[PDB]
RNA sequence: AGUAGUUUGAACAGGUUCUGAAAAGAACCUGUU
């Protein structure tokens, strides 16, 4: 039969050059690219697209229809907007254009937009006797329109079957010319039940074409999709013309970006007997996987496993039944926990792990140097390292500490108290100890796990946060004695280093803020890296080896050990699942931070530290683009520097991890982004060479996921206290580890919930009703003993209103250091509230209709939780 | 009533045109349900308003329903496999984030329905009954082709083109209180409503209002034998079983149409004839009895068929196209009605974060769809009202004859001049009051 | 106008409970990097 789509094209065939020129742009969406032309005519090589394939591919880009990630083929690449395009985003790592070009054909032009340097386009290429190859996004837009419909489904039908082999559980967006043909559907209704996809219509593709978008990311019935496509191209024959609807054009931007997918090359003389005993215990089941994902990491083997980890959330009932404003605030019935699941594991892995980062120009690498041999003078100038005893881990490991093992002999003991009670336990650790002694590690393997945590999310999941990293707990143990002086010794305390916050606490943390903002200088900034340890090079692991020269010669022993055979070769297994089930694979990695090390916390301070002591640098003109170039570059300068006024510019810091806030002495601070990029150290939710923005009040500076207020009480003391957005805490506090409804049995962490919000976030007017609200709602004489569990102590009330009153004047009065006063507050009425405004702008929903029926009918909610428990002792929260 | 088994495979969807009052929901659809719990299927049930979700529910007493619907009552335990709630749950359901169960049946009654959550909503599952992952009967008297406005009945039915007052009358008008037996009155809005019972009660005939502020209460009185008149919003007009025996029908609405015009806008356009499907609905509640051959049908008018510059078209496609799902299925148009213009020819999808304030605004704000999608193409976050300042001189809200003025949540007082003009937030003192208190940051 | 509803790492901080004459130990919960 006639389809409608060749109905259509004779329809098409059959208009003047004036009503087609009408029609080509009828009601159509269109970018406005006059400005684009003309600075593209001037030769202008940033800012600008190169064409209106970079609009229409983030119209799918944007809708989710196509991911853009790792490595992106674009085959008929043409001028190359697409590819242009997607060298902007920040999961893809390599473009690769084929174009065929020569005469009556576009040829690539070249271009200085953002993230330009992993862009190649070659000319005189044909993609259809190009062999295949393995790439993570397949981009086809091949295809061109003749009068006939049989020669554009015979064109539609080669490019379909050309671009097949390319396809393997990736990424595509392939331009189907001419889908209405009977064959064309056919065709794609079988290449969609082999790969999936979806046939999508771009809004602004013109009227005088048919062509649709087959894309990875949809579902949906073909034939319906081309039936509405055929049915709209036909009604907008008749209908009466209407402008175009005119969209601003994407902006490029400009710079290069620092990414890098080179492979790992193995050790082998270092890892090669770790991964030999992996291989001798799992011999049933070992094997080799060709279909492994690993880019940057080496592959060695997989053996098949039972996966761990979860996915699901358990609904807090107590809490969500008495915060009933917030049941249609998005933020808050959104969150979710983390997938830690093989699948959660593999997609962050994919994401963050299993990338690159470029080395360091030898500027920037002598810099680096002299900079951390100084760090280190200075932070041991009252602190000798030493080594940790067995006694002190007896001391300090938690009883339910995980034990990691990894090998037979490893797994004996249920509970960390267990094995290091034991005897054989530190056998174990003695021979590991006598290996390392000599330059050898023989069992320092890392298990991987997934952060379990509570994100926002969609569909009752959340995406995958961070990999954790840990070894056996006799290698915990192994770097605790070789590097935990660091830790026990307090060597980023505040008082130690000038700019750590080690050992401060939360709530105290703006009070050291407000200190930073009496510095005279410029603004103040708070920039993070993202996946800062993902960012650590080779470089900076020997700068923060660099410690080991300030030790004895049998601590330093353990120390090298302990960094070169563990922290500078790292075993890693990963679990991902295949088709077949689940598997374990063993990959090993040079260069990284693996966030599960002893050191974690001080190492990553102390590279911040230097980190942002070289951006100062930097913004004060000691170090220009010349300087970092130089394979020669003069130590004296930079040594002058350090020793003149390193400690005064590191009173202007406080570091925690990669949370910094800087007060530099004035704003060039923000545009000092050479040494920053190319250490690898690139900002978050930023483009890489946009300068930073700095806070000119310290109040509203974000540091470890807070910002501080100054609230002044009815006595004239004044109080920093700690403030977040207030969706993220009912959020956080309405969802828990399990799965399903929860009323009874998970109303004391409501009502812990309930005192951490009164203790910390007194001074939201809705946290505190909140939490009066649930208290009132507990049966008040459970006491938990676990996150379900709890006890009945039938003589004491748990937490009343003056216990809480008790605690409060112990943490913010008694125990405050920056409050010379002591009076104590004697009723909660003098405890403040921020004001109103301010109460608003972080996320407080006084002020609106729904806040008032919640307040004024509370008594009613709080009743109906509890006869909801049942019968039980409850007692009053709520202040008269 | 036999049950053919190609109507429970995946492919298949099932229109039943039965006549008024021939057993769709009280024998048809029980026996549908039986059958799909012996076979063991998800199933979804649709009903348009309460009233036929009352319906429902009465017609299935004794099976395992787990009821979704603030009408009726609710006892589920945990081992239901059918769910029944209304087209617009299931579009807004579609439309939020928590992932839909996938049903493995799904039926809909009423399937002619023009509010653009049930038209996309029957997008949606004829999309995914063409994937070949479910199964869809869908029932309607009147499907979309109706021009007959006096469908066949059980019992005959006798229509007369009378006058039907508006408002209350002083005098006069004999024909309406003469009558015996009991009478369904159709009004247009709650007041006029409230107006005409207000006349009747004032003759001593005791009388019913139902609309969906009062349905809680008056419709189980309803269901009783005491009552003389029932004046009704369009609330009941589909699947309610009054056993009256005359209908008023004035055949008068009004109706939101979208105007270009210059600058693109929505007016509740004046009082316009109800389409054919309306009345024939609205005559069908009358003649069900094979043993009553008395039955009236009173109307004024003669519908229209011209139901083509209505906004419910443009809003189904922007509901339709932002379906939000674990899988990212992009629906298509129920098939009958890819024919009307205005539907077939919107590309509304919006990005993410643009899809996901346009359902904010819907769900929190209560704003109309077509007004929320205006907002929400332009990049405005939900807490941003400036938009309801910004607007032309010409936009301005009148009320008692003066400029509309608020007091916004940040202590300033602005004019109400919204950049988008929607006739639905302005028409009834409730209506304005809600916007106000949108424009306010009140909501 | 009308109609429908939100469905088991490392570092640290604080709190709680029990033991203890106090120190101190034991267990749990929440949070930060
Ligand atoms: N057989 C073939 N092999 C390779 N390239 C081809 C080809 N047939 C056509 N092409 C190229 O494919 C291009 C299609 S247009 C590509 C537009 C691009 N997305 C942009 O935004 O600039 C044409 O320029 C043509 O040169
Ligand atoms: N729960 C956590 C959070 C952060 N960290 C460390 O702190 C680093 C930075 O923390 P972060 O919260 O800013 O996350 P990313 O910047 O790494 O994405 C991480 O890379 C980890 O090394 C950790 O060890 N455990
Ligand atoms: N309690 C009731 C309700 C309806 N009925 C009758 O049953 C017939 C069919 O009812 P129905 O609700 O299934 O009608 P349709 O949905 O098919 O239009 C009608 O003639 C009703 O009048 C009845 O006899 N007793
Ligand atoms: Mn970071
Ligand atoms: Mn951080
Ligand atoms: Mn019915
Ligand atoms: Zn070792
Ligand atoms: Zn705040």
């Amino acid at each position: 039969g006639e389809t409608l789509g060749e109905k259509w094209k004779k329809r098409l065939n059959q208009l003047s050059r004036k009503e087609f020129d009408l029609y080509k742009k009828s009601g159509i969406t269109e970018v406005d690219r006059t400005e684009a032309k003309e600075g593209l005519k001037r030769g202008e090589i940033t800012h600008h697209a190169v064409s209106r394939g970079s609009a229409k591919l983030q119209w799918f880009v944007e809708r989710n229809m196509v991911i853009p990630e790792g490595r992106v083929i674009d085959l008929g690449c043409g001028r190359g907007g697409w590819s242009y395009y997607c060298a902007g985003l920040k999961k893809v790592t390599e473009v690769r254009g084929y174009t065929k070009g020569g005469p009556g054909h576009e040829e690539p032009v070249p271009m200085s937009t953002y993230g330009w340097n992993i862009v190649k386009l070659m000319s005189g290429k044909d993609v259809f006797y190009l062999p295949p190859e393995k790439c993570d996004t397949l981009l086809c837009d091949i295809g061109e329109s003749s009068p006939s419909p049989t020669v554009e489904e015979s064109r539609t039908i080669r490019v379909l079957k050309m671009v097949e082999p390319w396809l393997k559980n990736n990424q595509f967006c392939i331009k189907v010319l001419n889908p209405y043909m009977p064959t064309v559907i056919e065709h794609l209704e079988r290449l969609q039940r082999k790969h999936g996809g979806m046939l999508v219509r771009n809004p602004l593709s013109r009227n005088s074409t048919h062509e649709m978008y087959w894309i990875s990311n949809g579902t949906g019935n073909i034939v319906s999709s081309v039936n509405m496509v055929s049915r709209l191209l036909l009604n907008r024959f008749t209908m009466t013309y209407r402008r175009p609807t005119i969209e601003k054009d994407v902006d490029l931007g400009a710079g290069t970006r620092h990414v890098n997918a080179e492979p790992e090359t193995p050790n082998m003389d270092v890892i090669g007997e770790r991964i030999r005993r992996i291989k001798e215990e799992h011999s049933s089941t070992w094997h080799y996987d060709d279909e492994n994902p690993y880019k940057t990491w080496a592959y060695h083997g997989s053996y098949e496993v039972k996966a761990t980890g979860s996915a699901s959330s358990m609904i807090n009932g107590v809490v969500k039944l008495l915060t009933k404003p917030w049941d249609v605030v998005p933020t808050v019935t959104q969150m979710a926990m983390t997938d830690t699941t093989p699948f959660g594991q593999q997609r962050v892995f994919k994401e963050k792990v299993d990338t690159r980062t470029p080395k360091p120009m030898p500027g920037t690498r002598k810099v680096m140097e002299i900079t951390a041999g100084w760090l280190w003078r200075t932070l041991g100038r009252n602190k000798r390292p030493r080594l940790c005893t067995r006694e002190e881990f007896t001391k300090k490991v938690r009883t339910n500490a995980a034990m990691g093992a990894v090998f037979t002999e490893e797994n004996q003991w249920d509970s960390a108290r267990a094995a290091v009670e034991d005897e054989e336990f530190w056998k174990l650790v003695d021979r590991e100890r006598e290996l390392h002694k000599q330059g050898k590690c023989g069992s320092c393997v890392y298990n991987m796990m997934g952060k379990r945590e509570k994100k926002l999310g969609e569909f009752g999941k959340a995406k995958g946060s961070r990999a954790i990293w840990y070894m056996w707990l006799g290698a915990r143990y192994l770097e605790f004695e070789a590097l935990g002086f660091l830790n026990e010794d307090h060597w980023f305390s505040r008082e130690n280093s000038y700019s750590g916050v080690e050992g401060e606490g939360l709530h105290k943390l703006g009070y050291i803020l407000r200190d930073i903002s009496k510095i005279p200088g410029g603004a103040m900034y708070a920039d993070d890296t993202a996946g800062w340890d993902t960012r650590i090079t080779e470089d900076d692991l020997h700068n923060e080896e660099k410690i080991t020269q300030q030790m004895d010669p049998e601590h330093r022993q353990l120390a090298n050990a302990i960094f070169k055979l563990t922290y500078q070769n790292k075993v890693v297994k990963v679990q991902r699942p295949t088709p077949k089930g689940t598997v374990m694979d063993i990959i090993s990695r040079k260069d990284q931070r693996g966030s599960g090390q002893v050191g974690t916390y001080g190492l990553n301070t102390f590279t911040n530290m230097e980190a942002q002591l070289i951006r100062q640098m930097e913004g004060e003109g000691v170090l220009s683009k010349t300087d970092l170039e130089n394979p020669h570059l003069l130590e004296k300068k930079i040594t002058q520097w350090l020793e003149t006024k390193g400690v005064e510019r590191l009173k202007r810091m406080a570091i925690s991890g990669d949370d910094c806030v800087v007060k530099p002495i004035d704003d060039r601070f923000a545009n000092a982004l050479l040494a920053l990029n190319d250490m690898g150290k690139v900002r978050k939710d930023i483009p890489q060479w946009q300068p930073s923005k700095g806070w000119h009040d310290w109040q509203q500076v974000p540091f470890c996921s807070h910002h501080f207020h100054e609230l002044i009480m009815k006595d004239g003391r004044k109080l920093v206290v700690p403030c977040r957005p207030q969706d993220e805490l009912i959020g956080r506090a309405r969802i828990s580890q399990g799965a399903g409804w929860s009323l009874k049995e998970t109303a004391c962490l409501g009502k812990a919930y309930a005192q951490m919000w009164a203790l910390m976030y007194f001074h939201r007017r809705d946290l505190r009703l909140a939490s009066n609200a649930i208290c009132s709602a507990v049966p008040v004489h459970w006491v938990p003993t676990s996150r379900t569990t709890w006890s009945i102590h039938a003589h004491h009330q748990w937490m009343t209103t003056e216990d809480m009153l008790t605690v409060w004047n112990r943490v913010w009065i008694e125990d405050n250091p920056w409050m010379e006063d002591k009076t104590p507050v004697t009723t909660w009425e003098d405890v403040p509230y921020l004001g109103k405004r301010e109460d608003q702008w972080c996320g407080s929903l006084i002020g609106l209709t729904s806040r008032a029926t919640w307040a004024q009918n509370i008594l009613t909610a709080i009743q109906q939780v509890r006869s909801l428990i049942g019968n039980e002792e409850f007692l009053d929260y709520m202040p008269s | 009533p036999e049950l053919e088994e190609e109507m429970f495979k995946k492919r298949n969807l099932t229109i039943m045109d039965l006549h008024p009052g021939s057993g769709k929901t009280r024998k048809y659809l029980p026996a549908i349900v039986r059958e799909a719990i012996k076979r063991r299927l998800r199933t979804l049930i649709l009903a348009p308003t309460r009233v036929v979700a009352a319906e429902m529910e009465e017609a299935l007493k004794g099976l395992p329903i787990r009821y979704q619907t603030t009408a009726t009552k609710s006892e589920h335990t945990g081992k239901e496999i059918v769910d029944l709630m209304c087209h617009a749950t299931f579009t807004m359901r579609l439309l939020s984030p928590v992932r839909v169960p996938n049903y493995n049946l799904i039926i809909m009654d009423e399937a002619h329905f023009t509010d653009p959550a049930s038209i996309a909503a029957r997008g949606y599952i004829s999309t995914r009954v063409g994937m070949g992952e479910a199964a869809a009967i869908f029932m309607t008297a009147t499907p979309p082709g109706t021009a007959d406005a006096f469908p066949q009945s059980n019992a005959p039915i006798q229509d007369e083109e009378r006058d039907i007052p508006e408002r209350s009358w002083n005098s006069g008008n004999d024909w309406i209180t003469d009558f015996a037996g009991k009478t369904v009155w159709f009004v247009p809005s709650i007041k006029a409503g409230n107006d005409i019972a207000n006349c009747l009660r004032k003759n001593g005939k005791k009388v019913i209002q139902l609309s969906r502020k009062t349905f809680d209460t008056e419709y189980q009185k309803t269901k009783l034998n005491d009552w003389d008149f029932v004046v009704t919003t369009d609330i009941s007009e589909m699947g309610a079983n009054f056993k009256a025996d005359r209908v008023i029908d004035p055949r008068r609405c009004l109706k939101p149409v979208i105007l270009t015009d210059g600058p693109e806008r929505v007016i509740l356009a004046g009082p316009m004839p109800v389409t054919v499907a309306s009345a024939a609905q609205r005559r069908g509640r009358v003649g069900r009895n094979p043993q009553k051959e008395n039955d009236q049908y009173i109307f004024t008018g003669q519908p229209l068929n011209n139901d083509e510059d209505h906004a419910h078209w443009t809003e189904a496609k922007m509901l339709l196209d932002n379906i939000n799902t674990p899988e990212g299925i992009i629906p298509a148009l129920f098939e009958p009605e890819r024919e009307k213009s205005a539907a077939i020819d919107g590309e509304y999808r919006l990005k993410g974060e643009s899809r996901k304030t346009f359902v904010e605004l819907m769900r929190r704000g209560d704003l109309p769809v077509w007004l929320a999608h205006k907002v929400a193409s332009e990049g405005i976050k939900y807490t941003d009202r400036k938009w309801c300042f910004d607007g032309e001189r010409n936009n301005q809200i009148l009320e008692e004859n003066m400029d509309v003025e608020i007091w916004t949540k940040e202590g300033e007082k602005k004019k109400l001049r919204p950049r988008w003009l929607d006739a639905r937030t302005y028409s009834d003192p409730l209506a304005l009051k809600e916007f106000k208190d949108f424009a306010a940051g009140r909501k």
